[PDB]
């Protein structure tokens, strides 16, 4: 058990979990514009069609 | 001693000989002679460290076998870790899923590193034990939960989005749980060593881990280093942190490189970034595409640009994509923005010196007369033909079980493997034997 | 504070509504090149040309990109410019000309303003007011919802529509937690609980927002932009959760993909529906393009193609060469690598080299952006280096003789360093000199 | 109503310019001179408009700066909505992803067009009262509404659906509101009082709409499921030939009933000149088929090598087409045509000219290129601007002139200049010692 | 029985302990300088301490430069790893041609791999869910342990399993009789199967019946299995975990070659030092082969000098014929064996003798031998005599057709008429050129 838990320990995210969400995270705010009209994702054609 | 301990052809260069003054030894961090491309190479190696100086390329020239390669290792050595240095072979651009354009731009960035930092509020500790009125009030009766580290230990009331939480990844006390004080994220690290005789065959998440020590909750900063094609190849995936190991970045577009840019330059006006300048290395880019000349001499204007050097061995020549011949191989603006830096072939003493240090290297002790042999065959042939020399005399030597390498070894090794200007001359007094230009050949012996 | 080979220039150096002046903005010397760049300046500015192609040809290390760059700072951040390279075409992903057509539309931008309406503050109470209905019911009726919101220096209570109702129970906030109204779109955000409620517990995962400054009725106006290539790729790009076309671009690699004229052209007509109510605000940008002689034939044709579009923005090209050949074509010889058919759709600016006096003030000028000082014996050498060797081979050498002279621990260089950074770093013309008298193929 | 509109090289041309004798007007509609090539274009766009002929093939030849372009945008100008007009240039069809065949066949697909029309009742009229009945954890919910025009006014039962279509946009007393029975659309046309006048006559009225879609469109839609996001995205390859057989049958079965109509339209290729054999020997069977769009080509070349052949062909294209096309020639431009045309270019940009500068412009197109000038006006006003005077003189033009190099000024400059400049060898020189 | 192809008779290079090559060992006949060279490659491969050092060996067509390095190989012994290649292999559709370079480079080289494991097997006696009483506040409903007993030859045991390995089993469907597999390590379940104690419980059973285990119920073993590093990047490159319908979709497609990036090399290179380091492994240097040299591209070339100066790199033979001729890819470079000069300066040359009418006919003889046939003294040594008159492989191939005219006749021996007639239905390359020089239609 003591080998065990040695050898499970040093399991290392190799560059991390939270570096991820730190670079993601945009500082800009919402700012809700019309963009929302001017987009029409693909779905949208699709069932507007 | 990190890396992988195997004997490679660069070993024995450690560093640069230089000194304060910028005068290099001569026999110092395991090089011998060129002591102006050692004080050129310092020079670059200053203005690197300097850092606010970016987007100058210098170039390497010399004949095969003189250094230059052995002198862009030894500059590496000598900027040390913490610096992206970036080493690459010209003909390795040229690839089918991405463009050269963009192979070279995904080079550049890769060879300018960033330094980003992180503060962070966390409490961990383990837990005690946890009580909530299910019966008495129910539906988040404001439980209440003990946590006990080596030094100290507190009470903490919690409210409903805690219960809420909490019931997720359920918590049976006695383990080491970390909470976030911003977003208030459950985190179980591990159980205690009370635990680990409760049964004989363990799951694979179950661990055992002491009890924390210090304050319940700490203020820690952490700073990691990720250059900038990392940042690009992240943000224009959906999942783009399996792209790196898997290398299909896919040919990111120049809107992605923009933003990133202006999110760099925001982060290092605040403070929390800072910028390390890098050094890009091609070798062998005596052959290239002319586009990827055209992008070089285009992309090196840019603040982002790392300092970039280039060797080759090739004198006025043809270039790839073009019928005329340029000098020194590479088309005649880039020239124009460029340094060329001259290495001379080595001398009889400097000759026998490299072969001391390369046996001394290998630990393997040779004769002196072996040595002057050696060294003898090596000016009528080239440096880079008396190593292997070297090593097959002392596999030999290590045959017959007599200690140190004779000069009848060295001999056998040499009757053994041929130089190329004997075979060349073997193949000429023989060319019947082997196949033509033409495909003309003759096997049988007897005519 | 990093430089490379630019950012010593600012503007083009012109005048108010005159000739340039002789040295403005990091410019010495060809004036009439910048006057006709300030020329274009302004005729960009008009916005209303379209498809207006111009090409500057010089030889090397005459200014070519600094004039584009200048442009560029000229025109300011908010109109965009698309830098390019000759290569930059070929593409394995997709054709050359799918990846020039977006190029152009990246060129182009447009500008959005809006103006909102905000109502935030603290929740001071929630209290519906009692009506009688219209018709006859034994039903509770509702005519008004009464909303009290606190903010720093200010507070209001606001009397609205009961339809609100959907909203506030939809933002799960209650009391003493900031919120957000829209005035006549409706609907609620809640943003965060008020600051002063943190300390009412040990433990919070949830964090607490300090209170709206100033009064509780904001009229705060927002301006965004954004290119039409931007635009294009995000309507053809699909985005979701869980249908099953939004992992179908997960386990898979999203490449470039020869975008429709369809969709190109209802974009173009929703951005001119909402252009005619006066949101938005086109902004024609500029492209740069260098080597253009390394572009295709046929890339030639498309752009001659392209140049006639009613949308087509201005472009602007540099060749460092002159009586060539055609790439794709061994017999078609025509200046500077661009076919006569092209060159005849655009106007030539010239560029002409630079003189030993100006060479010197380049260097100067050089050396105070590098924040190093230099002797005016040392100065004249580099100078004389520079008119003879090439005027870039004396800017590269600026950096050594600084760090030499830190070596030797001077601050300021002299005709020692310059001749210790002459012999240990090589130009051009002696590297060639080597390989012509040395056979060790080097 | 209008896209998006900036002021191109062919902005000012709108129309041929033809009478009810097909005979040109010497300045009409933007298009000055070649009486006779206007001329033959109104004879092809008469053919097109009569449709009753498919699989002729036209070619344009001239000089270069000749108008061919500006004819073929006059043609579709004069074409007008409702028939199909593609666009296209030489290398366009090179593409790495689908076939040349494939593309070449995609864009001939494109130029032809089918409208069908259906009859889709509308009721229209202004609301009165909304009454939804609705249940707290309950489910199912009932609503009735009331209807007003000017003539009638009656309270509606909403089904379930109906529910939904009012509560996911926000429906009042003071709104405006047209539905579609059958499509169950709801639009907003406009807000009464809390100003658009309440909809007259009766409240529900059955009104016609016709879709009209390119036949590209059938092949992309009916090729794989999920081939309609190709119709966005372009992302379609190596539709199976079967598919088009069996849409080609679909489509002459629907003419023949009447069901459907087809439109024919105009394909227009520009620089033809560059191309490959395969494409050649490909369109030599495509335009023989019934399906075949009336294609329009233009070349500037001269005697010139075909791409993939080593010989060198006339015009720039192999026998084989010029067997089975139509040539039309044109001429180059006198003195005064020159003149005309900027006049008009002045006109478009509404530009003020000098009548010297006007006089020197046109000595100075007619001695260099026409576009020379045409695009020197432009900067000639913006250099007359800077001179607070809202009028091109003659030392504004000059000024541009010598601003602004021509080809030829250029080519000389650079002969005089060959050390300079970096030669085919890659030899250049850069000291000036 | 035994299938043989030009090869298989020989066992290695035959040397003795001095070195000396014998005259005639290992199916192998002259050529004693090739053969001691070849013997010092292979002491300085199993010396595991040079990295990237590269040979060359070159010659005639027909000269045993491919015998040589298979003999190489075959004195090195099955352990340690050897990757042959043809320089035509090289060109990928889907990866550029230097990811296949460097991915057979990792290839070469290999590792072994020490960990131990405890198994728990055995018939299922019993289980048994232990649910706690209190609620304690933590939970709703969970069970603190099961408790399962395990049969096997040598005895029983019983075990206390936490409710993780209890979820498993029960997803594993296992009820009472069926003989199932525990993991200590990860916890892994796995049913064997039903024990065949229960076969004639039913008439008839779709699952299939397996004998109970032998050992207690624990065992403790360790694994020691071999494993080069590109197998180590090829799996964290292509995971194969996750039971996510991602995943499943992804196992769908096909595998396709991608350039891994160097920093999963070097991430890779790190955990290898540190577990060698940690003495649980063990690093072996493999030996890369590369026939027919002359096919490369010139970017191959170039990219190989970059390659041989990596810390990993291994060391590497290539095969050669041609003479004074001109590098593909190029123009005009001449250069010997079809090779740049610089590339000839980083190796070293091995050079093959042609072979004697005696060493040929002692050929002859072996590879008869070899094939189990019986060949006249007259009709060997006409055999011996047109082999060196036209080519020493026309007559290996030559033998093989003469066996089967024998036994046409019944006959048992190879006689003079027997080859003759194979010689009549079977021409060499030189009739068929001077019958091609004079036809009607290409002949
Ligand atoms: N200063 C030096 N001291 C010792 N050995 C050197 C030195 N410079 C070069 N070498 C030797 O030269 C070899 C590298 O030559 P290299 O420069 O790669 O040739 P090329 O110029 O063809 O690239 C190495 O094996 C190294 O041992
Ligand atoms: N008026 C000027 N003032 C200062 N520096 C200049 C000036 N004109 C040109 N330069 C220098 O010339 C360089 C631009 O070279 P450029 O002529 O664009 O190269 P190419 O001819 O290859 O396009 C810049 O680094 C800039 O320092
Ligand atoms: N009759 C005309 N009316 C208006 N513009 C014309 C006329 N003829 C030629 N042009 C102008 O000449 C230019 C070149 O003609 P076009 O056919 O478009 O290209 P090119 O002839 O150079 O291939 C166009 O910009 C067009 O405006
Ligand atoms: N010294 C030798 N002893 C026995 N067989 C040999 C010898 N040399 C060559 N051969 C035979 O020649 C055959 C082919 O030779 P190979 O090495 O493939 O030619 P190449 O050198 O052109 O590749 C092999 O099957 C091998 O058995
Ligand atoms: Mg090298
Ligand atoms: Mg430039
Ligand atoms: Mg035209
Ligand atoms: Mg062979």
């Amino acid at each position: 058990v003591n080998k065990l838990r040695c050898d499970r320990r040093p399991i290392f995210g190799k560059n991390l979990i939270d570096l991820l969400t730190k670079d993601r995270r945009v500082k800009y705010d919402k700012s809700s514009i019309i963009d929302n009209e001017l987009i029409k994702p693909l779905q949208t054609r699709v069932l507007d069609n | 001693l990190k890396s992988l301990s195997l004997i490679a052809a660069h070993s024995h260069i450690t560093g640069l000989g230089l000194d304060e003054n910028l005068q290099p030894r001569p026999t110092s961090e395991g090089m011998v002679g060129q002591l102006q491309a050692r004080r050129a190479a310092g020079v670059i190696l200053k203005m690197v460290q300097n850092g606010t100086i970016a987007g100058r390329a210098v170039l390497v020239a010399g004949p095969p076998s003189t250094g230059k390669t052995a002198l862009a290792m030894g500059v590496s050595q000598s900027l040390g870790k913490d610096v992206p240095f970036t080493a690459i072979a010209g003909s390795e651009i040229f690839s089918l899923e991405l463009s050269k354009t963009e192979a070279l731009t995904q080079a550049f960035r890769k060879s300018i590193g960033i330094k980003i930092k992180e503060e962070t509020e966390l409490i961990e500790g383990e837990v005690v034990e946890i009580q909530i009125d299910r019966s008495i009030t129910g539906g988040h009766k404001q439980g209440k939960l003990t946590i006990k580290t080596t030094d100290m230990e507190t009470i903490y009331e919690l409210g409903n989005k805690m219960i809420d939480g909490l019931t997720k990844e359920k918590v049976l006390a006695g383990d080491v749980i970390s909470i976030d004080k911003a977003s208030g994220k459950i985190t179980k690290l591990g159980r205690s060593f009370a635990r680990s005789r409760d049964y004989d065959a363990m799951g694979a998440d179950t661990r055992f881990v002491q009890c924390p020590e210090g304050e319940l909750q700490k203020r820690k900063t952490v700073v990691h280093t990720v250059s900038l094609h990392e940042i690009d190849v992240i943000n224009s995936r959906t999942q783009g942190f399996l792209a790196l190991f898997t290398g299909d970045t896919g040919e990111i577009r120049s809107e992605v490189r923009d933003q990133i840019n202006t999110k760099v330059a925001e982060w290092k006006e605040e403070g929390k970034a800072e910028i390390v300048p890098g050094v890009l290395f091609i070798d062998e880019v005596h052959m290239l595409d002319i586009e990827c000349f055209s992008f070089i001499n285009r992309a090196l204007e840019d603040e982002f640009a790392p300092i970039v050097m280039m060797a080759t061995n090739r004198g006025v020549s043809k270039t790839r994509g073009t019928n005329y011949k340029s000098p020194h191989g590479l088309p005649l603006d880039l020239l124009d923005r460029s340094i060329i830096i001259t290495t001379k072939s080595y001398n009889e003493q400097e000759i026998k010196t490299i072969l001391s240090i390369r046996a001394q290297e290998e630990e393997v002790e040779l004769s002196s007369d072996a040595l002057d042999l050696l060294t003898k065959t090596g000016v009528e042939t080239s440096l880079r033909y008396s190593s292997n020399l070297i090593s097959v005399a002392q596999q030999i030597a290590m045959k017959r079980k007599n200690n140190t390498v004779e000069v009848e070894d060295v001999k056998r090794a040499y009757l053994l493997f041929l130089d190329s200007a004997r075979s060349v001359k073997y193949v000429q007094e023989n060319e019947s034997q082997y196949i033509d230009d033409q495909g003309n050949v003759q096997i049988s012996i007897a005519k | 504070t990093r430089t490379a080979a630019h950012t010593h220039i600012k503007g083009l150096g012109l005048d108010e509504s005159g000739v340039a002046k002789r040295v403005e903005g990091g410019f010495v010397g060809q004036i009439e090149a910048r006057e006709a760049c300030g020329v274009i300046v302004d005729l960009i500015k008009a916005k209303k040309m379209s498809g207006r192609a111009i090409l500057l040809a010089g030889g090397p290390s005459t200014g070519k990109t600094a004039l584009a760059l200048a442009i560029s700072q000229e025109l300011g951040p908010k109109v965009p410019f698309c830098p390019l390279v000759g290569s930059e075409l070929y593409s394995v992903e997709v054709k050359k000309t799918e990846t020039l057509m977006e190029n152009f539309r990246r060129a182009i931008g447009l500008r959005i303003k809006e103006t909102k309406e905000v109502y935030e503050g603290e929740v001071t109470e929630l209290t519906p007011e009692d009506a009688e209905n219209p018709l006859g019911g034994y039903g509770k009726t509702i005519s008004h919802v009464i909303v009290g919101l606190k903010s720093a220096k200010g507070t209001k209570t606001l009397r609205l529509d009961p339809t609100i109702y959907e909203s506030i129970q939809r933002e799960k906030v209650s009391i003493g937690d900031v919120i957000y109204i829209e005035a006549n779109t409706g609907a609620v955000k809640r943003v965060g609980r008020s600051d002063a409620y943190a300390t009412e517990f040990d433990l919070e995962t949830e964090e607490y927002v300090p209170l709206p400054k100033g009064e509780v009725h904001k009229k705060k106006e927002i301006v965004q932009d954004v290119t039409l290539h931007d635009l294009d790729v995000a309507n053809a790009r699909p985005q979701g959760g869980q249908d099953v076309i939004s992992m179908m671009g997960q386990l898979l690699k999203p490449k470039k993909t020869e975008i429709t004229e369809k969709l190109r052209q209802e974009v173009n007509k929703v951005v001119a529906k909402y252009i005619d109510q006066g949101v938005a605000e086109l902004i024609p940008g500029v492209l740069f393009i260098d080597e253009v002689n390394m572009l295709d034939i046929e890339i030639f044709t498309y752009l001659n193609k392209a140049l006639e579009s009613n949308i087509a923005p201005v472009v602007v090209l540099a060749s460092n060469r002159g009586m060539t050949t055609v790439r794709g074509t061994e017999d078609v010889i025509s200046p500077h690598g661009v076919p006569p058919d092209l060159i005849d759709r655009l106007l030539i600016v010239r560029t002409l080299p630079y003189d030993k006096d100006e060479i010197r003030t380049i260097i100067e000028r050089r050396a105070t952006v590098e924040r190093l000082q230099v002797e005016s014996s040392a100065l004249d050498l580099l100078a004389t280096m520079g008119t003879e060797t090439s005027l870039r081979y004396a800017l590269q050498l600026l950096a050594p003789c600084g760090i030499l002279a830190q070596t030797s621990n001077r601050k300021e260089i002299v005709v020692n360093d310059v001749n210790e950074a002459k012999l240990l770093f090589l130009d051009a013309k002696r590297s060639t000199k080597i390989l012509e008298t040395s056979a060790n193929y080097l």
